RNA sequence: GGUUAAGCGACUAAGCGUACACGGUGGAUGCCCUGGCAGUCAGAGGCGAUGAAGGACGUGCUAAUCUGCGAUAAGCGUCGG
RNA sequence: CCCGGCGAGGGGAGUGAAAAAGAACCUGAAACCGUGUACGUACAAGCAGUGGGAGCACGCUUAGGCGUGUGACUGCGUACC
RNA sequence: AGGACCGAACCGACUAAUGUUGAAAAAUUAGCGGAUGACUUGUGGCUGGGGGUGAAAGGCCAAUCAAACCGGGAGAUAGCU
RNA sequence: GUAACGGGGCUAAACCAUGCACCGAAGCUGCGGCAGCGACGCUUAUGCGUUGUUGGGUAGGGGAGCGUUCUGUAAGCCUGCGAAGGUGUGCUGUGAGGCAUGCUGGAGGUAUCAGAAGUGCGAAUGCUGACAUAAGUAACGAUAAAGCGGGUGAAAAGCCCGCUCGCCGGAAGACCAAGGGUUCCUGUCCAACGUUAAUCGGGGCAGGGUGAGUCGACCCCUAAGGCGAGGCCGAAAGGCGU
RNA sequence: GACGACGUUGAUAGGCCGGGUGUGUAAGCGCAGCGAUGCGUUGAGCUAACCGGUACUAAUGAACCGUGAGGCUUAACCUU
C-alpha cells in the first residue's frame, strides 16, 4: 500500500528548510524556540 | 481459549513428570577395535561387527 | 577432595539443560561421558565440556584420579535474559526472552 | 518346627507439598556526592556592520568524541604574576 | 599453569584487609527459578486454614514424658476490597 | 469517425474463500470492470481549520475529521465513578 | 438424577396427652486478668482499702498513643574490640512496637526532653522497573525442490568447488532517476544481529575503492508559481503587486 | 505411546525367481508403399501395494533392568 511519507529532498527543504523558516516572522520564532531549547539540529537542512 | 486462574508450580511440575529423558541402557562393543558404539550403528573409526566397514 | 567447574551465561534455557543434568547426577564420570556422547541434544554438548573441564581441574590442581571420580552435585541456575522485539500483526510488538543458564558441575572421589 | 486357610499389615514416589540449609536471578534498602532546588549580601544589567546570538567545516605525533582554538588554527606577541 | 574452538566461560596461582570486592564489580532485600536433607502424599472431593491429634525425624535431657520440623485421621469452616 | 467493440500493460475493486495475536493496522488467490479517454501517470506548484476541496459520501485535508495536528489558557469543569 | 423427613432408616425413631431426667449458645454462674464511668473514705501533692456498674458496632464524633525522616539538646554519648542496612533466634508489652544477640556488612549512628513533617499503602482497568503464567505450547513469512561427492573447519542440510535436478525469463534478467548514503571490493572475527546451525552475510574490526573540455549538475533561457526596490492598501503584525 | 509378528536354530522387510493382474502387439530389424503409415517377428514389451517361493541384503555376540525362598497373629492339620 502507498504510505504517507514519499521523500523528496527538494520539497523537504522548500517546506521546512532554514531559508523557508527565516523568511517569515513565525518561522524565525520557530528557530528561536529551538535555539532556546538547545536543539542540535534546528532544521532539516542537511 | 485462555485461563481464568494462574496455574501453580505444582501443576507445572506434574505436567513435566513425563518430560524426562531416557539414557541409553548400554553401549555395544566391537569385536576387533573394542570401541564403544550404538547398537546396530557403526563406530566413529568406521568398524562394525569387526569387518572394517567404511572408514573413508 | 571436591572440584568445581562452571559455564556461566550459556545460550540455552535452564529448563532444557536440566533435562540432561538429571541423567548424570550421581553417576561415575566414565558413565556420564558415554551418556552425554549419545544424547541427541545441544545441552549435552555444553554439559560435556563442563564435565570435561572439572575432570581436568581435579587432575591438574587437586592431583586426583579419574577412575575414582563421580558426579556428586550438578545444577542449572537461571541466568540473565536478553530482551528483543518481535514484530507481530497489526503494529503490535511482542517481547522475546533469549534465556541463558549457569551450568555448574561438581566431581569428587568420596 | 512344617503345610493350608482366615484376618491384619509396613517398606514404593513418576511427581508434588511444607520446613530448613546452600545458591541463582533481580537491583530494593542503607551509606556516599564534583549534580540539582530555594534564597541572602554584593556585582553586572546588555551583545551586534570593528560582523552578534547560534552554528557548519576544520585544527594534534591523533582514528573518534568532548574541550579549546581558527589556515598564525589545544594556539602567536607583549607587559606582569 | 590447566580444560576449552590460538574461543566464550571457568578452575588454580598471585595481588589485596577483603576477589562470596574481578571490572555483568559497595551493601545485595522481595517476587521468581533451582540443588540437597527431614517428614508427608498415588480410595481420596471443595477459600486449603483453625481446634484436636497419632506416628516419624532431630535437639535437649544430671531418663525428667520439654522444644523444633512434618501433619495420617478428625470437628468447624464459601477469599479481600 | 467513435466519452465505439474484444482484450494485455496500466488504472480500478463486483463476488467468493483464506487470513482476522494475519505475510499485510484492508492484503492474498481464483474470477470481475474500464482500457483514445469526463483516461492514466512522473516532477514541481497553489488552495489552511468554522477554513480548504468535494461528478456530494458529511467524503478527503500525513494510518486522526459533524470541525486536523502541536503548544498554550490548564491542575478547564465534573452535584458522576 | 432417588430429589415434597437433611440422609440412613423407623410401624415407632409417627401423632395426642401426662410426667420425670439429660443434651444444648460467645446467655447465666465459677476462677484469673485489663480497661472505662460512677459514687465512697475531702480521702490526698492520689492511689486505693474498697465499692457497684459498664465494655458488639458501619457512617461519624471524642480521647490516648506507636513508629518513620529532619532541627536543637550534641565538638555530648555509641562505634573498626565492628555503625546503618540485610538475615535469623530469643525475650517482652493490651496493640501500633520494643530490647538483646548470632551470621552478613564494613562506616557511620544517636539517648532523653522538646520542635517541624514530602510521616505509615493490597486495592484507584493506579505509575516505573523486575519476574511469573499460559509453554518449551503457537509460530519460524508464499507448496519455485532439492540430491550426492569433495574441500575447509572444533563442528557442515544451509559456506566454497563440481556433476545433476527444479524455478523466473515483457522477469524473479540488465541499465537509471527518486530516495538511501559505504550497504561496493579484500582480509579477518562469530559474542550480539540473521526467526535454526553457521566456517557464511547487506553483521563486527581494519584497509582499500568513486579519475570527465564531450555523461549529469552548476551555468544561459524561461513555464506554473514564489519573492518583490519604489508603490497601493491595511490597528500593529502584515497583504497585493510594478 | 500402545498392540501384534520376527531377529540367523531365521521368510520380519526389501530385493530376486516364478506366476497372476493391468495395459494392449515395445524397441530393433525386415517387407510393402513416393510418403504419412501399415504388416510380420508379437497378445509383444512393460507391469505398484497381490499370490506362491527364495537368506542375496539388513535384522550381531553381548550389555541393561529384574534376585538369592518371600511379615506378624490365630485356628485347623503333619502329630485325624
Amino acid at each position: 500500500m502507498k504510505r504517507t511519507f514519499q521523500p523528496s529532498v527538494l520539497k523537504r527543504n522548500r517546506s521546512h528548510g532554514f531559508r523557508a523558516r527565516m523568511a517569515t516572522k513565525n518561522g524565525r520564532q520557530v528557530l528561536a524556540r529551538r535555539r532556546a531549547k538547545g536543539r542540535a539540529r534546528l532544521t532539516v537542512s542537511k | 481459549a485462555v485461563q481464568q486462574n494462574k496455574p501453580t508450580r505444582s501443576k507445572r511440575g506434574m505436567r513435566r513428570s513425563h518430560d524426562a529423558l531416557t539414557a541409553v541402557t548400554s553401549l555395544s562393543v566391537d569385536k576387533t577395535s573394542g570401541e564403544k558404539h550404538l547398537r546396530h550403528h557403526i563406530t566413529a573409526d568406521g568398524y562394525y561387527r569387526g569387518r572394517k566397514v567404511i572408514a573413508k | 577432595m571436591e572440584t568445581i567447574a562452571k559455564h556461566r551465561h550459556a545460550r540455552s534455557s535452564a529448563q532444557k539443560v536440566r533435562l540432561v543434568a538429571d541423567l548424570i547426577r550421581g553417576k561415575k564420570v566414565s558413565q556420564a561421558l558415554d551418556i552425554l556422547t549419545y544424547t541427541n541434544k545441544k545441552a549435552a554438548v555444553l554439559v560435556k565440556k563442563v564435565l570435561e573441564s572439572a575432570i581436568a581441574n581435579a587432575e591438574h590442581n587437586d592431583g586426583a584420579d579419574i577412575d575414582d571420580l563421580k558426579v556428586t552435585k550438578i545444577f542449572v541456575d537461571e541466568g540473565p535474559s536478553m530482551k528483543r522485539i518481535m514484530p507481530r500483526a497489526k503494529g503490535r510488538a511482542d517481547r522475546i526472552l533469549k534465556r541463558t543458564s549457569h551450568i555448574t558441575v561438581v566431581v569428587s572421589d568420596r
